[PDB]
């Protein structure tokens, strides 16, 4: 080989940086972000702080998250969903101060990509629901609803609703309740995270 | 069944009768209890399955200690059939002795290692050695052969078969006096392994419980197997490990010179020494109950 | 642009010491191998030292091995010594890099003067000097004691031109292709073991020495160079 | 809305059409003829040796 | 009003189809029936480009046949010296949202787009020595699907905003744009001699595009499902689908209908790109099902199947002189069969 050693010698050094890159990423977690319009997706954004896609990220106990909010896409789901195939879990808004979402988990958490992958579920804006159902009682969203129209009871009916949703038996729907204020959010994500992370773990190593 | 002098010390064997009535019976159950799991079980891990993690690759090395300890058996079968015997010969008795001793000592050091492995797996999710890449275990899979190996090489220096009356011995385990290194090595091999396997599925179950998410259908099997497999360990172990306990607290108490009180507690030795192969024979515990791929295939 | 300054010239005394010093601007320094190349104070060119990206590798000339160091902030290093009579020269400093249709050497820095008080692959060229004038075409051909097309297919032969008083300028590499910014004008030719290059319609701003070079394998041979000399 | 969008269509549609149409036994036959032209400068279809082959 | 409008695109169908059907005098499995049938294809993996670490969505080869780009999810658009496996330069995307890449037909320049609905334009060439985007062409309202250069200075991409557009690279702006379509534009090809190009959309229908006109000139249909994949077949007369319907087929341009069908019971898997080889005579097919599969173009029956892949191929990719053809799948490792 001639001067086409120096040639190797460049493949090499690109060869280094191209794994010492990986090494470093594959310590971030990916988290798809996702909700009707409008459901409250920004506020848990903000709360983390930080025409395409949309990444937010923020770190915690030592994790790294990158948080893609994907509903800027105006068009049809399943030419470019095949690209999140690889996230950790989803990450499923729903507002309880709004019915379309509802339709919405019912198509993606049993989609053909993401039928062993968790769905975590927040249930947005719950003091607004508590005033709501106050005010106007459920059955309005829900004809079919009975019971008591109290929060206690109505919002658990919900939370069941959408559980109801999921066919595959190999996943689970991680729920929450977030009244818009909470600091905690990041703690949710980060333990839901941790379970989805151990049954992965499981699973690989033939235990479960 | 009387006495022997043997590495300048007094030794004592027994070829009591009952031995070809059970031993040759029950380890035969071993070996093909043994090859019609393992062996399958080494197929599917070459042609079922298509990928690797480090897990599966320290699974793989315990199917294989498994299927060399496996093949060590037959011999033995018609060892014990010629009443020791040892037609095969000087070569054969060597490289049988090693092999069998080192495949114990291997199988056991998967077993701990699968037993790490789950505890960083389970207890500390994060960690980094639960993202090491294929050849990284590959390296740490041939540091633990070289250990299991050179810890055992000596079988093949050490001259044998041994020869007194109608019979030539091709064994390890006579009794006598002199504590060589091989005594230390069968004893440590529990106490060290059962240590670390109790230390690592008790943090596990405990990880899974204080998280609350014992309560699902498929972590229970998880919890379950984790404990199923210390005991199959202890239950195939501790009764070799206990009667040679015995066996050197008769010699500490009592010395060789009367060695008619040991016939029947040597010939419990060698029948409680086959459990050490149950061991290898109840490896399905590891592969096949658990995961949904092997109920698949 | 494009740059590359050098310093600490100037005289020396024999036996002594010195360091050279070359300052890397406008380019992305560290992807690049770069190459020490000195010329005697009135003959052609010859090759000093080289090291790759990353410092992977350095290579010496055969009268320099040990007694000169070459390292590498975007600033390279020549640390001489033992400076011998001989090794007075205006040294330039060369950058290169190496990947399929790279242009090695194709930049050189202005340069410091520096004067004090047999299987390696030899090359000739036949003409010392050609009298040219503008609008006529002209030849120019070199030779080599090994060929230089190699299996895999290339012919290392490399061509510069030195104007007077400038750092020299790559014109041909591989023996065929013409580097970048180079008026059409030029032209490589030959193979094997004998090589040309072709100037058609020739300018004054052709008039200057032309070297040959061969890169095949280390130390880099260059040619005793051709002054193709106005009228 | 609809008239314009409707009104691009049938425009489309009548612009279109007018395209002058040949038979499919001569579309058909020459990219036969092609395929059979071009035969002998298909190093995919007769496997290339390994002396001329660069992908030894 | 309208409805007038409707029942004349309705009668302008009619006179489509009337007249499709009036020229199909004999099919193509029909006429090709004589010819000697290819064989068994045999290829094998000379090369294995192992060094992308997530799923690859796209590759392309320079007009040399030596130096081709493949580019992944992970953010990096790599350039491989086939020959040696040897990697020539990796770039870092600005977005780790790649779905489509090309090299230019002079090798000066990379081309790259995705999720993100800008496309950027990367200049190989440098005077710096290092690899640099020279312009980010940006206003698709959707990710930019496939894209394709004219040569240097204007290249042709293919968006989920049921658009394609044609780029003046020198000033960033849309120097034409092909509205038309009813759904996304997936995928793309420009023509032989680039004065036309097809793009197949999720409409399940293929049109028919003029570069310089600026107008759809005819329109292709037959796919009962989205097509993903599309490209002409050498001579420029004729052009090949790959749908979602797990099938492939030939349209002819003059013909203006399907002149054969590539399809087998066994096959259930959508296609994700269909290539022709140099001679026409082979075209082969990604599928969803972890093989490719080499189909005698005429004869329409599997000449082989290049089974190498641990997941679907998303790309494929025969070289100018035709003497190898590229795979790269979504277990991150491209392979040169031959
Ligand atoms: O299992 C053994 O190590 C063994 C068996 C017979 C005799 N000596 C040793």
């Amino acid at each position: 080989s001639a001067e086409e050693r120096a040639a190797l010698e460049r493949s090499k050094a690109i060869e280094k940086n191209l794994k010492e890159d990986g090494i470093s990423a594959a310590k971030d977690v990916k988290l798809l972000l996702l909700g009707a319009d409008n459901s409250g997706k920004s506020t848990i954004v903000k709360q983390m702080k930080i025409t395409g896609i949309v990444e937010t990220h923020f770190t915690f106990k030592n994790l790294h998250f990158r948080l893609f909010d994907v509903g800027g896409q105006r068009s049809e789901r399943k030419k470019w969903i095949h690209c999140f195939e690889d996230v950790t879990a989803i990450i499923f808004c729903v507002d309880l101060s709004d019915h379309e979402s509802l339709m919405l988990f019912d198509s993606i958490c049993n989609n053909k990509f993401f039928i062993d992958t968790s769905i975590i579920l927040f249930l947005n804006k719950k003091d607004l629901f508590g005033e709501k159902i106050k005010k106007s009682p459920l059955t309005i969203c829900f004809p079919e609803y009975t019971g008591p129209n109290t929060y206690e009871d109505a919002a658990a009916y919900i939370q069941a609703q959408f559980e109801s949703k999921n066919r595959s038996p190999n996943k689970e729907i991680y729920c929450h309740m977030t009244c818009a204020t909470d600091t905690n959010n990041a703690q949710v994500i980060f333990d839901a995270v941790t379970d989805i992370i151990i049954a992965n773990n499981l699973r690989g190593c033939g235990l479960y | 069944d009387h006495f022997l002098e043997i590495d300048k010390k007094n030794c004592c064997v027994f070829r009591d009768d009952f031995i070809v009535k059970v031993l040759p019976p029950v380890l035969g159950l071993e070996f093909i209890f043994g090859l019609l799991g393992n062996g399958l079980a080494l197929w599917i891990f070459c042609f079922h399955l298509k990928s690797w993690k480090s897990s599966r690759i320290f699974l793989f090395n315990l199917a294989v200690a498994d299927f060399l300890l496996i093949i060590c058996l037959p011999f033995l079968m018609d060892n014990y059939v010629r009443r020791w015997d040892w037609k095969f010969g000087d070569i054969p008795c060597r490289l049988m002795l090693f092999m069998l001793a080192m495949n114990r000592q291997g199988s056991i050091i998967f077993l701990t290692v699968v037993a790490v492995d789950r505890y960083f797996r389970v207890v500390h999710p994060h960690h980094a050695l639960n993202k090491i890449s294929n050849r990284t275990a590959a390296i740490i899979s041939c540091l633990l052969w070289g250990i299991t190996i050179g810890l055992t090489v000596h079988l093949l220096k050490k001259k044998m078969p041994i020869q007194n009356g109608g019979a030539n011995l091709c064994s390890s385990f006579s009794i006598c006096h002199t504590f060589q290194w091989h005594e230390a090595m069968f004893l440590l091999e529990f106490f060290l392994p059962l240590g670390i396997i109790l230390f690592c599925s008790a943090r596990i179950i405990w990880s899974l419980r204080q998280r609350q998410m014992d309560r699902h259908a498929k972590i229970k099997r998880a919890i379950t197997f984790i404990m199923v497999v210390a005991i199959v360990f202890v239950i195939c172990f501790l009764p070799s490990v206990v009667v040679r306990i015995r066996i050197f607290w008769l010699l500490h108490t009592s010395g060789t010179q009367n060695c008619e009180v040991y016939r029947s507690v040597d010939l419990a030795f060698f029948i409680t020494l086959s459990f050490t192969y149950m061991n290898s024979m109840l490896d399905p515990v590891v592969y096949y109950f658990s995961s949904p791929s092997f109920p698949n295939f | 642009d494009v740059q590359l300054v050098e310093s600490g010239g100037g005289l020396v005394q024999p036996g002594g010491s010195r360091k050279l010093s070359c300052s890397a601007s406008g380019f992305a320094f560290s992807s690049f191998g770069m190459h020490w190349v000195r010329q005697a104070p009135e003959k052609g060119l010859e090759w000093v030292a080289y090291i790759s990206s990353g410092s992977g590798t350095i290579y010496y000339a055969d009268t320099v091995k040990g007694r000169f160091t070459i390292s590498r902030k975007n600033t390279l290093f020549l640390q001489m010594t033992s400076l011998r009579s001989e090794d007075t020269a205006m040294y330039y400093c060369v950058r290169s890099i190496y990947y399929y249709g790279s242009s090695p050497f194709d930049f050189w820095g202005q340069g410091t003067t520096l004067t004090v008080s047999g299987s390696d692959i030899v090359m000739t060229q036949a003409t010392s000097s050609v009298p040219v004038t503008p609008g006529e075409s002209v030849s120019i051909s070199c030779r080599s004691s090994k060929s230089l097309l190699h299996s895999n297919g290339n012919t290392y032969l490399y061509w510069f031109l030195q104007r007077p008083g400038q750092s020299p300028q790559l014109l041909i590499y591989r023996m065929s292709n013409l580097a970048s910014g180079v008026p059409d004008r030029f032209s490589g030719s030959g193979s094997g073991t004998a090589f040309t290059l072709t100037i058609s319609r020739l300018e004054a701003e052709d008039v200057g020495v032309y070297y040959c070079m061969q890169h095949l394998e280390y130390p880099l041979t260059f040619g005793a160079g051709t002054k193709l000399e106005l009228k | 809305a609809s008239i314009a969008q409707a009104r691009k269509l049938v425009e489309q549609l009548k612009m279109e059409a007018n395209i002058d149409r040949i038979k499919v036994s001569k579309a058909a036959a020459d990219l036969m003829a092609y395929c059979e032209a071009h035969a002998k400068e298909d190093p995919l279809l007769t496997p290339v040796p390994a002396s001329e082959n660069p992908f030894r | 009003e309208l409805d007038q409008l409707r029942q004349e695109a309705e009668q302008l169908k009619n006179q489509i189809r009337d007249a499709r059907k009036a020229c199909a005098d004999a099919t193509l499995s029909q006429i090709t029936n004589n010819i000697d049938p290819v064989g068994r294809i045999q290829m094998r993996t000379r090369r294995t480009l192992r060094g992308h670490l997530a799923k690859i969505y796209a590759m392309h080869w320079g007009t040399d046949s030596r130096l081709l780009v493949s580019a992944s999810q992970d953010g990096k658009l790599i350039i491989w010296d086939s020959y040696t496996t040897n990697k020539v330069h990796a770039i870092p995307l600005r977005s780790s949202w790649v779905m489509t890449c090309a090299y230019a037909p002079s090798g000066n320049y990379v081309a790259c787009g995705g999720l993100d609905n800008i496309c950027s334009i990367y200049n190989l060439k440098t005077r710096e020595g290092n690899v640099r985007v020279s312009r980010e062409l940006a206003g698709h309202t959707g990710y930019l699907s496939c894209c394709r250069f004219l040569d240097d200075n204007q290249i042709v991409t293919s968006s989920g905003d049921t658009t394609c557009a044609l780029w003046d690279i020198e000033t960033g702006q849309q120097t034409t744009t092909f509205t038309g379509h009813t759904g996304d534009v997936m995928s793309l090809s420009l023509a032989p001699d680039t004065r036309l190009f097809v793009s197949g959309a999720c409409d399940a229908s293929a049109k028919l595009w003029d570069v310089r006109e600026g107008m759809c000139r005819q329109t292709f249909t037959g796919h009962e499902s989205d097509i993903n994949a599309i490209c002409f077949f050498p001579n420029g007369n004729a052009f090949a689908t790959g749908s979602d319907d797990a099938t492939c087929r030939l349209f002819d341009l003059r013909a203006d209908q399907e002149l054969m069908t590539y399809s087998h019971d066994n096959i259930i898997c959508g296609i994700t790109s269909v290539s022709f080889s140099k001679s026409g005579r082979l075209l082969l097919a990604g599928y969803d099902d972890f093989n490719c599969n080499v189909w005698d173009a005429l004869k329409a029956d599997r000449a082989g199947v290049l089974a190498g892949h641990d997941n679907r191929v998303s790309c494929l990719g025969v070289t100018d002189d035709g003497m190898a053809v590229a795979t790269g799948s979504w277990d991150s490792f491209l392979k040169i069969w031959n």
